[PDB]
């Protein structure tokens, strides 16, 4: 399987993620994924336990969580792989990804309801369900919230970083880990969910379907940066409480490794990197 | 050291904020917010947008909300 940038899809292989996506949604089994990354979004915390968010583990996490979306998505169309949204190059509310065959575009300014594309509030088809309000709608504010998306020097500066996460390996860390997350300095990761607006500024973001090819590309990123240093790897190496060490197991798989998770190239690889 | 308390009325609506470590409340809705190691705070409705406070927590809450209630 190949994840491709999403700019670069064909119209039918946009149609059969759109037709994949939705099917899930119909079935029940897309709004369990966005359970599962609220739940853990509301228990990583900074002082305790944390295995989703704001550790070291952020990256490995997402990744599998990524993948059993992937291996969802091709249970129904075995053709289906997840795009990336390179938020790098594609920052304009006019980028392809935005259009009405796509994903649709950015909320009314009322209330930010999306209203065109395949999960607008009114085709019937995209329910919000998993909520923390009575708002049942798909909402965007593309930039609303935030300015500028991230610019392709930010990117450079954090793919600089050589150490992969630094002790106490928290929001408050220093190393590449924090800086792609956005906890600290320029911001990527986190400032690209407040550019979005709506769900995906939320814990229960999964509900936009942009929030599987922003984690796609901050997936990517960190695919690049071990390109850059092949000499750092995973850390902690053991022993850290409260943080996923190399060889321990994350939730709520229980059955996978922080390390069982390091080379993507297990699973996929990319149209180019 | 935990924050202090708070109670008010912003944009017609009523928003508490009370140490439990902090519990914040829209409507008399609870609206789950966190802190950060370096003292800022998050709530679940811009759980990536870290405010310097829970009062500004709260208030983004609302922001974001524009009128709708908070789910318990
Ligand atoms: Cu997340
Ligand atoms: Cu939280
Ligand atoms: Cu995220």
């Amino acid at each position: 399987t190949v994840r491709k940038n999403q700019a670069t899809l064909t119209a039918d292989e946009k149609r059969r993620f759109v037709a994949a996506v939705l099917e899930l949604k119909r079935s029940g089994r897309y709004d369990e994924f966005v359970r599962t990354h609220n739940e853990f979004i509301m228990s990583d915390t900074d002082s305790g336990e944390r295995t989703g968010h704001r550790s070291p583990s952020f990256l490995p996490w997402h990744r599998r969580f990524l993948l059993d979306f992937e291996q969802a998505l091709q249970s129904v169309d075995s053709s289906v792989t997840l795009p990336y949204w390179d938020w790098s190059a594609d920052r304009t509310v006019r980028a392809s990804l935005w259009a009405p065959d796509f994903l649709g575009g950015t909320g009314r300014s009322t209330d930010g309801r999306v209203m065109d594309g395949p999960f607008a509030a009114s085709t019937g088809n995209w329910p919000i369900n998993v909520r923390v309000d009575s708002r049942t709608y798909l909402r965007r504010s593309l930039g609303g919230s935030v300015a500028e998306l991230p610019t392709r020097a930010e990117v450079e500066s954090v793919l600089a970083i050589s150490a992969y996460d630094l002790p106490p390996y928290n929001s408050a860390s220093e190393g590449f880990r924090n800086h792609l997350e956005g906890w600290r300095g320029v911001n990527l990761h986190n400032r690209v969910h407040v550019w979005v607006g709506g769900q995906m500024a939320t814990g229960v973001s999964p509900n936009d379907p942009v929030f599987w090819l922003h984690h796609a590309y901050v997936d990517k990123l960190w695919a690049e940066w071990q390109r850059r240093h092949p000499d750092s790897a995973y850390v902690p190496t053991g022993g850290t409480p409260d943080v996923v060490d190399l060889n321990e197991t994350m939730k709520p798989w229980n059955t996978v490794r922080p390390a069982d998770l390091l080379d993507h190239t297990a699973y996929y690889t990319f149209d180019a990197l | 050291a935990a924050p202090e308390s708070f109670d008010e009325v912003y944009k017609g609506r009523r928003i508490q904020g009370r140490p439990a470590g902090y519990e914040v409340f829209v409507d008399g809705v609870q609206l789950h917010v966190m802190r950060n190691a370096d003292g800022s705070w998050i709530s679940v409705v811009s759980h990536y947008d870290p405010v310097p406070t829970p009062r500004a927590a709260a208030r983004a809450a609302v922001d974001e909300l524009q009128g709708a209630p908070l789910l318990p």
